């Protein structure tokens, strides 16, 4: 099952089918008219749903991964086709990751290229220094897992019981 | 905040639930219940059905043990990291950047948590920075003076020497500077006086 | 095989070797950070378009959910690895428009405005040197997911880290970015490894020339060696090879009459077709579980490498490290991050002592019945005169009371020599 597009491949007269590097069919010769066709399988994609909490809203957006938008508030990304979110030229922090630099947030659901950080230009010069005149005592938290749940399995009882 | 510990508890519970759920899988046999297979078929075919259930359940158990081993390796790496943080951040002061918090690390406090540890990193963060005009060395009496522990700063008209991480201007003297060479080699040297502590003493 | 060249060190009880010169050495460290994010449609891979196969596959339980969940965990883990390694600054720092840093040239590591990709010459070389397979992998229900951070944004993060480390030194990593002249920053780094500021200031042009030469040698070395980028290419090779093997396993009979499900349906009755489809399902499921297991093991290895890369970025780039061999061979001065496909390359700028000279050494100097010990240096003798010098560079100075401290008399220290101590 697949689309049959035009092929630029020049087959030799004795060859009938075509195979990929990984032994999957990629071409065929038509037996009625001696022309070459590029067998390409039909589109498939991983449907992913982008949603905020149900506490806030029930609007959702759908991402078809790897699918061009013409083969399915529709925006085309390198990740795939995003339906239900409107592209905004503004850049904000990443709220819901979409991929290829695109992130989504709820404000309706918007999709944008995420900003890496606030832009700061340091005033570098050959004879100027910046010296701190005060300090802040900052306490920060670091959470590290140490152990897991200790599990034992009775092989005979699990597989066979009584 | 506590997503890592809850995540570990979730993975362990989910793995046990999946392993328990896999007992209700036929695995290509007529039934998932062994008692039904014994009560319904003769030993020549019951042996085959029990074999199908055994191979499916054994594959499920091996899969569970394999993911348990991989998670055990991940938790062992995290525990080794936690032990290193406990040794270097709590039992001493660490000069490793970002290992014991953001900022210049001062000290750390351990707190027990379910299946884990929470480190309270007390760090020193510089703030309220001010611009100053700086020079590499001070030229006095044909000699180049360099700071022993600080940096030369100027507020516009006067030169002082201060510690690098806090602004505390002090008069440039021979006590806090050292002389190495003349003034002809250092690029950017400025002319300023260097006070002598002994000068009022012998003068009076 | 020979282990190394044989060197016998001339150990004696009163001789020391003091360096009289130095070499600014820049070395490369290549670390993998992330892998290819892969997702597998369990139903499409095992059964394709066959409804009967899916019905028989449903009897096996939640194997498909486990494999999808594990792959999703690996896929989010790769993005977390990239965030941990590169997204360590929340301010995007920029270099001043006049690229003068006291003689130091950073053209090979700063972004090139001429290139559309906004990458450095070294980063561009790294991307060039790391390279219908993808279509077939896609056609068998396996999908590659794009990285969350694009190459240009990773390059932007490296640019921000370079701008912070060049214009502000290590201040930006510990709080607000405080501007400092680059010679003064390099003098601070020289003080970190135990060398006085005067050595850097007096030899500023030589140090700048050595650094520029080393950076040029690094670019030539990367461009001229095929096995330089073996780790990243190895990771790409393992991921592609694993996907190719998993795709190739669909052509395995697994003890059945045919490897094609359509043929099995078109040729046999349901009582025996169910058995043949079962054989294909168990073989393909075993192949997929094997692939997921090796993906998890490789994910653990890449996670360890990414944690190491994040530690190197924090301790070598955002500060000066006193750990031996962690940030290059030699006394570590500073480090520069460069983005690479699925990885990071650290340019470690280190100080290597050179041109060492023998001197006669003593533990203490006996003057006026008192023992004098060096405050920060070592006592050396060139044959007739005694001087005190810093340990890592030869700079002889007169032994005075300013640079020595008195502790005890001359009767306890073994090896004390008699010499005058000048009084200012
Ligand atoms: C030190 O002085 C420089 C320049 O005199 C200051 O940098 C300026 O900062 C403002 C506010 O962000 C910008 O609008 C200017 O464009 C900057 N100028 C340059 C040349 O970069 C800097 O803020 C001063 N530092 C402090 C602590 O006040
Ligand atoms: C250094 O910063 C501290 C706060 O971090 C300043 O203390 C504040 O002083 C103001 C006015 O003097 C008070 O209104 C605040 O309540 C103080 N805060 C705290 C937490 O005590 C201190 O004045 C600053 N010092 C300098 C020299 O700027
Ligand atoms: C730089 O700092 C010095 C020392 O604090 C300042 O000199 C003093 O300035 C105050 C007020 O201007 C006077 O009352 C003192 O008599 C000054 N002391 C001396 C020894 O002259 C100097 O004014 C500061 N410069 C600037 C531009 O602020
Ligand atoms: C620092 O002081 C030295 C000596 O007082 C200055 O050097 C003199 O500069 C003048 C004018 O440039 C020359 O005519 C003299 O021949 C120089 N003497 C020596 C011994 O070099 C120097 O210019 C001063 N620097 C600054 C920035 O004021
Ligand atoms: C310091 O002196 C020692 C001995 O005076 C030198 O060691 C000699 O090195 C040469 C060249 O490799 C060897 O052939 C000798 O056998 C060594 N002698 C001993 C006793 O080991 C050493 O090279 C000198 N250091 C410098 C920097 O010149
Ligand atoms: C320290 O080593 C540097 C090189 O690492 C020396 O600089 C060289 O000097 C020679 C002759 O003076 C020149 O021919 C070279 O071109 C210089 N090389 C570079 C890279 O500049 C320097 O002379 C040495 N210093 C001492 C005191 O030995
Ligand atoms: C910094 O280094 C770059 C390259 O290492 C220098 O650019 C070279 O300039 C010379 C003379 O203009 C050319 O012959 C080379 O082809 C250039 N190389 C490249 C890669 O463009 C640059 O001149 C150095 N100095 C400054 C101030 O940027
Ligand atoms: C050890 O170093 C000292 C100081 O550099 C040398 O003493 C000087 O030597 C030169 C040339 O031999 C003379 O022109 C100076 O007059 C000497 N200065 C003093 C204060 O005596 C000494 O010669 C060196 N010893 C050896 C063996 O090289
Ligand atoms: C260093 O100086 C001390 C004192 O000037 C020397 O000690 C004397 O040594 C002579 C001969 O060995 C004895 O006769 C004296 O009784 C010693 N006096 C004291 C107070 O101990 C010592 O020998 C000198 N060391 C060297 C290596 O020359
Ligand atoms: C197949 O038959 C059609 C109809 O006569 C003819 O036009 C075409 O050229 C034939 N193809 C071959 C390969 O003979
Ligand atoms: C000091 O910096 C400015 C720009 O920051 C530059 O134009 C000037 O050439 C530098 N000074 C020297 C002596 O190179
Ligand atoms: C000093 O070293 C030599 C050999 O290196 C040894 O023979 C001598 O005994 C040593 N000096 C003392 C006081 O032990």
């Amino acid at each position: 099952t697949g689309v049959l597009t035009e092929s630029n491949k020049k087959f030799l007269p004795f060859q009938q089918f075509g195979r990929d590097i990984a032994d999957t069919t990629d071409a065929v010769r038509d037996p009625q008219t001696l022309e070459i066709l590029d067998i390409t399988p039909c589109s498939f994609g991983g449907v992913s749903v982008i949603t905020p909490g149900t506490n806030t809203s029930n609007q959702v957006a759908v991402l078809y991964q790897g699918v061009n938008c013409t083969e399915v508030n529709v925006f085309q990304t390198r990740a795939g086709c995003l339906i239900g979110a409107e592209y905004v030229n503004n850049s904000y922090e990443c709220d819901i990751p979409i991929g290829a630099g695109i992130c989504a947030s709820y404000q309706s659901i918007i999709a944008y290229t995420m900003s890496l950080g606030a832009e700061n230009s340091v005033a570098y010069s050959n004879n100027s220094i910046a010296i701190p005149t005060n300090f802040t005592i900052s306490v920060t938290t670091e959470i590290l897992p140490v152990s897991m749940t200790k599990t034992s399995v009775d092989c005979t009882m699990y597989i066979c019981g009584d | 905040a506590l997503g890592k510990l809850q995540d570990v508890v979730n993975h362990n519970a989910q793995a046990l639930n999946t392993l328990v759920k896999q007992l209700s899988s036929k695995f290509g046999a007529i039934s998932s219940v062994l008692n039904d297979i014994l009560s319904r078929l003769d030993p020549p075919e019951a042996e085959v059905q029990i074999d199908r259930l055994i191979t499916g359940r054994l594959q499920s158990l091996q899969t569970y043990v394999t993911q348990q081993l991989i998670r055990a390796a991940e938790i062992r790496a995290s525990a080794n990291l936690a032990a290193t943080k406990m040794s270097e951040c709590v039992l001493g002061q660490s000069k490793r950047v970002d290992f014991c918090g953001k900022g210049y690390h001062l000290m750390s406090f351990p707190q027990s948590a379910p299946h884990g540890v929470v480190f309270l990193h007390v760090t020193y963060v510089p703030a309220q920075e001010k611009n100053f005009t700086t020079a590499p060395a001070i030229c006095h009496d044909g000699k180049a003076h360099f700071p022993r522990e600080g940096v030369f700063v100027s507020n516009g008209t006067h030169w002082f020497v201060t510690q690098r991480n806090f602004y505390e201007p002090q008069i440039i003297t021979t006590d806090n500077t050292f002389v190495s060479g003349n003034c002809d080699v250092v690029i950017g040297i400025v002319n300023n006086t260097v006070y002598d502590p002994l000068q009022p003493e012998l003068d009076s | 095989m020979s282990l190394g060249a044989e060197n016998s060190v001339a150990y004696s009880n009163n001789s020391i070797a003091i360096p009289t010169n130095f070499t600014i050495s820049v070395t490369t460290e290549i670390l993998p950070v992330s892998m290819t994010k892969t997702s597998v449609d369990c139903t499409m891979y095992i059964c394709g378009d066959s409804t009967e196969c899916s019905n028989l596959l449903l009897q096996y339980g939640s194997f498909c959910t486990q494999l999808k969940r594990a792959l999703t965990g690996i896929a989010v883990e790769q993005d977390k690895n990239t965030q941990e390694v590169f997204a360590q600054v929340k301010q995007i720092y920029k270099t001043p428009p006049i690229k003068y840093f006291g003689g130091f040239n950073f053209s090979q590591i700063l972004p090139d405005p001429s290139k559309p990709s906004k990458r450095s010459p070294i980063e561009d070389l790294l991307f060039n040197k790391v390279t219908d397979l993808i279509c077939a992998q896609k056609f068998n229900g396996l999908t590659v997911l794009p990285p969350l951070l694009t190459d240009e944004m990773i390059a932007q993060y490296t640019s921000a880290l370079l701008a912070g480390t060049i214009t502000s030194g290590w201040t930006f990593g510990a709080g607000p970015a405080l501007q400092i002249p680059f010679p003064m920053q390099m003098a601070y780094r020289f003080n970190g490894i135990g060398v006085t500021q005067n050595v850097l200031y007096e030899n500023q042009k030589l140090i700048a020339n050595q650094f520029n030469s080393a950076i040029g040698k690094i670019q030539d070395s990367l461009s001229s060696t095929p096995s330089a980028l073996g780790k990243l290419q190895d990771v790409v090779n393992h991921n592609a090879q694993a996907l190719n093997t998993l795709v190739k396993q669909l052509s395995s009979k697994f003890g059945a009459i045919s490897s094609v499900l359509n043929d099995i349906l078109s040729r046999l009755d349901p009582p025996e077709a169910e058995v043949q489809i079962d054989r294909l399902i168990t073989g393909r499921l075993q192949s997929l579980q094997t692939y997921v297991t090796q993906q998890l093991i490789r994910a653990a290895e890449i996670r360890a490498s990414a944690n190491l890369a994040a530690t190197k970025m924090s301790e070598c780039v955002l500060g000066q490290s006193k750990r031996v061999d962690f940030c290059g061979k030699g006394y570590h001065l500073m480090s520069f991050p460069q983005s690479a496909p699925h990885g990071v390359v650290f340019l470690h700028v280190t100080y290597v002592p050179a041109q060492e000279k023998n001197f006669t050494t003593a533990p203490a100097i006996c003057h006026d019945g008192k023992a004098h010990f060096p405050r920060e240096g070592v006592f050396v003798s060139n044959g007739t005169h005694w001087f005190v010098t810093q340990r890592n560079f030869y700079e002889p100075q007169i032994i005075t009371t300013d640079n020595t401290f008195v502790s005890g008399n001359c009767d306890v220290v073994i090896g004390i020599v008699n010499n005058t101590v000048y009084d200012p």
